[PDB]
């Protein structure tokens, strides 16, 4: 019986409704649930660009297509001359060379305002930053690999030109004693970070010409999409190059020995590039680089868009300060040595509470000698917190000396100090100064001249004990100000910014050589300010909750920290690692009896795996979203059991004498919406798993009964047996020194996330049903247009295609034209089937429609190459095409579409062997799309091309062509 | 002038 193409089973309709429903729930809860606060303040400047038009086609063939600019900030840069350190900014996929405005303007203003007057800094080798930016015509690099290689080659030539600029007296004004620059600092945004890394493997790379790469939101670990095979191959090349180079034992064999790469990720607000891909932990050892999120950068403490990471005011200030602390024009490479650069980058980008953090004060030179009476009024008893609720109560400079406990005890102990008042630098007068003091023996034992050592005498008597003291300002940890009037670690308005807190954390072994911690209260009149300092035991401050993921998701975890707890407490849940699960954290009200608390509770939600810490000021209710073990990224390196999972660091006022409760439960809808970033690219390949299984059932029934069923009927028959079985096979496949372990299927071999395979399968079933109905609607709409033209008329009245592809037409244009001709054939077939309603006309219509659906699900992969080609034609760039690849990638589709235009139905199918070949081919296509589809989506075109060729063979000689 |  004739069954309409529009009819659908209740089973297949309900399943498609759930698939579309689960798609809307994932999409909706990815834009509304667990969204980080936006805290970027807009930056304003006066942009200007000088085109370096002497860098032309004589230097590189790409100079007819690309351009190089020198950023000039009006009012500060009054001429086009280079006078400092060259910096190169590389924009991303369809980015602009004008996106260098904020970072280049901050650098121009900061040197004008501050540094050019700083004579010591100029004596140390600091100069202007010359910001060069490159115009790529908004070329789409992520979707084309030859574009990426062209950009890298152009930029190597551009670096040669830039370094030649500093040799010309008519273009460069510099001190004559300075060395000639031999390196450029590269700042790359998005795919620009990849061009920056690609630049070091290209054959025209000049050695030692790059040593500093900073990338903002660049997908280092993994290509964003795999629609082009050249992108995937270039990623393999650069990732292999880093891994092989840094795996060398001898530095002379390491080409990247002097290169530092710092990867900054926007975080959860970045919806263009997943922040999971920014992790370079599998590429760069910690001695040469790290991955940092903008939420952990001090004085930034916010997540950012892909585009906001460039123009954020707080972030641009920090990056410019870091760039100005590494430059050294006394060295031909215009930067400090690699270790010093790493130390500076850690200081400016990291929280300072990391394991890789370096403590300077414990083992540095003393900067003051403190003379204090022997009455020991200043010297307090061990085991007492020092709490200063106001500064300047007495009216004179005071010293509070806290004796450091002896190291005899076996358990680990820490000294922690928190204050809201800025700590004085050495040789400075302010409200407060903290310093590590060591007793100077009364015996005149010779030592350093102590000429830098200033002297503070607070003894005023004959006692006069002498202390040599080191200021601890080098190692101050900046914490967001947590007061009762604060809601976010940041402030979008500069006027409303609260000056941040100051925090010191030391292990007892680091400072055991000293005898005291001196908190020098220099204020005389009573001024607002608090200081809390104490020594605490690791047992009392650090709590670990060993709870499985199943129990955590079922019940949650709840803690009760006691009242007699330190200022800083840590709660670690080692079983919270996944980036796909989001939680809700609740901190109970601090019932401070009588007195108000010195400060509101501060929570630091942090991970050690990348450097991602998130701060919650005045914490009661926090959304816990972490970038941990992501699906398709290389596996995490080895770490100690004390640094696995998620940890919460808590600061509360310890004088309140009130216990605090910490609850952590799972956010189901937020966890569901976490899947959009991780699995959006599954939907260029995985719907082909469903389509191939439906076309397999359609051909099975045809070869057995001679009736070629509709796509909806094939879907109904496949959902009953074929699709569920092959999802079980995918699950079984997942359960069965390599950095590509995580490229296949769902990205993870973890058993907990096996439900993702049914989830993706059902969403793809819904998407395939919707696309089927869209194609049916489009066919009917074009048929209505044709019939309307016919009625308006009535009432008011070959074999050349091979030559085209070999010469100039990329096979993607031919594929689009083939899809259009197939749509025309589909319209003709539907019209004929409606007119005659024969069982033979229904077969041809259904067959042509299914082949059209198969062709249509490959078009997403081919479309990006058309926009690149059209763009290149607009720019007048011509790219030759290898005829062997073009012809063989399009001829089976051309022949199939021609055969369909002849109106010939596929011959019904040693004969059983030909019957089984179609089944095996479609099964292999389904399995291949499911398994290798995310990482190797460019191979699907070739595999579907092979299937189109077999169908041409069954058509020809399996019948009369 | 000034732009953003
Ligand atoms: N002052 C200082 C500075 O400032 P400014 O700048 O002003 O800023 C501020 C601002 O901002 C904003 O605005 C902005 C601006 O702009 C300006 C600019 O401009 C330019 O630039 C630009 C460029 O050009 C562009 N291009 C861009 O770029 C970028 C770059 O940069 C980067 O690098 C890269 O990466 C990228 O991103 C790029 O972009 P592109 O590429 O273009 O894009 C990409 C993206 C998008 O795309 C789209 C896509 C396509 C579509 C399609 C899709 C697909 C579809 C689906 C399917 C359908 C089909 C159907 C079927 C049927 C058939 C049958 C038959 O991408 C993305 O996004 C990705 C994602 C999405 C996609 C996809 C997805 C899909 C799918 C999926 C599904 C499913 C899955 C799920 C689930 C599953 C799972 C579960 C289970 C398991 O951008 C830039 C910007 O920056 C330049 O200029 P010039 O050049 O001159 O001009 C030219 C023009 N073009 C520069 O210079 C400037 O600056 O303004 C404007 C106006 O005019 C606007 O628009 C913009 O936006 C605003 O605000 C804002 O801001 C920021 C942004 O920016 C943020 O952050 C904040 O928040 C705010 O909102 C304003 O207001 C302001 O004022
Ligand atoms: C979740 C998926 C199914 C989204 C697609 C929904 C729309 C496009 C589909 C779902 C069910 C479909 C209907 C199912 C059955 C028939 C009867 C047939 O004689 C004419 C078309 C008609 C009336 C279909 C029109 C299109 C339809 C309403
Ligand atoms: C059967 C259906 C799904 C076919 C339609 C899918 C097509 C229209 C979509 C799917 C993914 C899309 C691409 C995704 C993103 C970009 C980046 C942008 O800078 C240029 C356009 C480009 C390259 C899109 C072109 C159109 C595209 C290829
Ligand atoms: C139905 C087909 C949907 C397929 C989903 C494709 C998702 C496209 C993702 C865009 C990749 C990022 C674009 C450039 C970003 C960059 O510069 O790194």
């Amino acid at each position: 019986p004739w069954r309409s193409p529009w009819a659908i089973s209740v089973f297949a309709f309900v399943t498609s409704l759930l698939g579309i429903g689960l798609l809307l729930a994932v999409i909706h809860s990815s834009v509304t649930r667990q969204i980080d606060p936006k805290g970027c303040r807009m930056s304003y400047m006066r942009p200007s660009y000088a085109k370096l038009s002497d860098f032309d086609t004589e230097h590189t063939r790409l100079a007819s297509k690309y351009s190089l600019y020198l950023y000039r900030e009006q009012g500060i840069d009054h001429d086009v001359k280079v006078r400092g350190v060259p910096v190169l900014f590389i924009p991303g996929n369809a980015g602009s060379y004008k996106q260098v405005r904020p970072i280049a303007a901050e650098a121009a203003n900061y040197f004008h305002d501050v540094l050019q007057h700083d004579e010591a800094a100029l004596r140390a080798g600091v100069r202007s930053l010359d910001f060069f930016t490159v115009d790529f015509n908004e070329d789409i690099t992520a979707f084309h690999g030859q574009t990426l290689l062209d950009q890298a080659e152009y930029l190597n030539e551009a670096i040669r030109y830039i370094l030649s600029l500093y040799l010309d007296p008519r273009v460069s004004e510099r001190d004559p004693d300075l060395p000639d620059p031999t390196s450029v600092i590269v700042l790359g945004h998005a795919m620009g970070g990849i061009v920056a890394r690609t630049m070091l493997i290209m054959p025209n790379y000049q050695h030692n010409s790059i040593n500093t790469i900073i990338t903002m939101s660049a997908p280092h670990a993994r290509p964003p999409v795999s629609f082009d095979g050249q992108i995937v191959q270039t990623y393999k090349d650069i990732n292999n190059y880093w891994r092989h180079a840094y795996s060398q034992k001898w530095a002379n064999d390491n080409p990247l020995w002097h290169v530092t790469l710092v990867s900054i990720a926007g975080g959860g607000l970045d919806t263009v590039v997943p922040s999971d891909y920014a992790s370079i932990e599998s590429l760069v050892p910690d001695t040469h680089g790290f991955t940092v999120f903008t939420s952990t950068i001090p004085n930034v403490w916010t997540s950012m868009d892909h585009q906001a990471i460039l123009w954020c005011d707080q972030f641009r200030k920090v990056i410019i300060r870091a760039l100005f602390d590494i430059v050294d024009v006394h060295r031909a490479s215009q930067t400090k040595p690699r270790a010093q650069r790493m130390r500076v980058f850690k200081k400016w980008f990291l929280s300072g509470m990391e394991t890789v953090a370096e403590k300077i004060a414990p083992t540095s030179d003393p900067t003051t000698l403190l003379i204090v009476d022997d009455k020991s009024d200043s010297i307090t008893a061990e085991g007492e917190r020092l709490v200063l609720r106001e500064l300047g109560t007495q009216g004179s400079v005071r010293a509070h000396l806290m004796p450091i406990p002896p190291p005899g005890s076996p358990e680990l102990k820490r000294f922690t100090l928190l204050t809201d008042t800025k700590l004085d630098k050495p040789g400075e007068n302010g409200k407060l100064e903290v310093m590590f003091c060591s007793v100077i023996p009364s015996q005149p034992n010779p030592t350093g001249p102590a000429i830098p050592s200033q002297l503070d005498l607070s003894k005023g008597n004959a006692g006069t004990t002498r202390l040599a003291c080191t200021n601890v300002a080098p190692d101050v940890i900046t914490l967001p100000a947590s007061t009762r009037f604060a809601r976010f670690p940041f402030s979008v308005r500069k006027e409303a910014e609260i000056p941040p807190f100051s925090y010191l954390e030391y292990v007892l072994d680091d400072i055991s050589e000293h005898q005291f911690v001196a908190v020098i209260e220099k204020a005389t009149i009573p001024t607002p300010g608090f200081v809390i300092a104490e020594f605490s035991d690791h047992s009392n401050s650090h709590h670990t909750r060993h709870i499985g993921l199943r129990n955590l998701l079922t019940f949650g975890i709840s803690l009760r920290l006691p009242s007699n707890r330190p200022m800083m407490s840590e709660v670690r849940i080692p079983s919270v690692k996944s980036s796909l699960l989001a939680y809700n954290l609740r901190i109970s009200a601090l019932e401070c009896s009588g007195r108000k608390d010195l400060f509101a509770p501060l929570v630091r939600q942090y991970l050690a795996e990348p450097y991602e810490s998130k701060y919650f000021v005045n914490a009661r209710q926090a959304a816990v979203s972490l970038h941990g073990v992501a699906p398709y990224v290389p596996p995490p390196m080895s770490r100690e059991p004390e640094a696995e999972g998620l940890a919460f660091q808590l600061w509360t006022d310890p004088t309140c004498n009130s216990s605090i409760q910490v609850d952590l439960t799972v956010d189901v809808m937020g966890s569901l919406g976490k899947l959009y970033m991780r699995y959006r690219t599954v939907f260029a390949a995985f719907p082909l798993f469903i389509v191939s299984l439906v076309l397999r059932k359609q051909f099975q029934v045809y070869d057995s009964t001679g009736s070629f069923i509709t796509f909806a009927e094939g879907l109904d028959l496949s959902l009953r047996q074929s699709i569920p079985v092959m999802l079980i096979v995918l699950a079984a496949l997942t359960l069965s020194t390599n950095f590509h372990q995580n490229d296949l299927l769902i990205g993870t071999q973890d058993p907990f996330f096996l439900f993702l395979i049914p989830l993706i399968g059902i969403i793809c079933v819904g998407v395939c049903t919707v696309v089927n109905y869209i194609a049916l609607s489009l066919t009917r709409l074009i048929s209505v247009v044709i019939s309307f033209i016919g009625f308006l008329t009535v009432r008011f009245g070959t074999a050349v295609l091979l030559f085209l592809v070999s010469t100039m037409i990329p096979y993607q244009l031919a594929y689009l034209v083939a899809c259009l001709v197939q749509l025309g054939t589909l319209v003709r077939a539907q019209r004929i089937s409606s007119e005659l309603r024969s069982p033979a006309n229904s077969n041809f219509h259904n067959y042509v429609h299914s082949i059209f659906i198969l062709m249509l699900w490959i078009l997403p992969i081919n479309l990006p190459t058309l926009v690149v080609w059209m763009h290149n034609l607009s720019v007048h760039w011509l790219t030759p095409f290898t005829s062997h690849h073009n012809v063989f990638s399009i001829m089976p589709f051309i022949l199939l579409v021609e055969t369909h235009t002849t109106g010939q139905m596929i011959p019904r199918t040693c004969c059983v062997l030909l019957r089984h070949i179609t089944s095996i081919l479609l099964l292999s296509l389904a399995l291949y799309a499911a398994v290798y589809g995310v990482s190797y989506a460019y191979t699907l075109h070739q595999f579907v091309n092979l299937f189109a060729f077999w169908l041409v063979m069954v058509h020809s000689t399996a019948d009369d062509w | 002038g000034t732009t953003s």
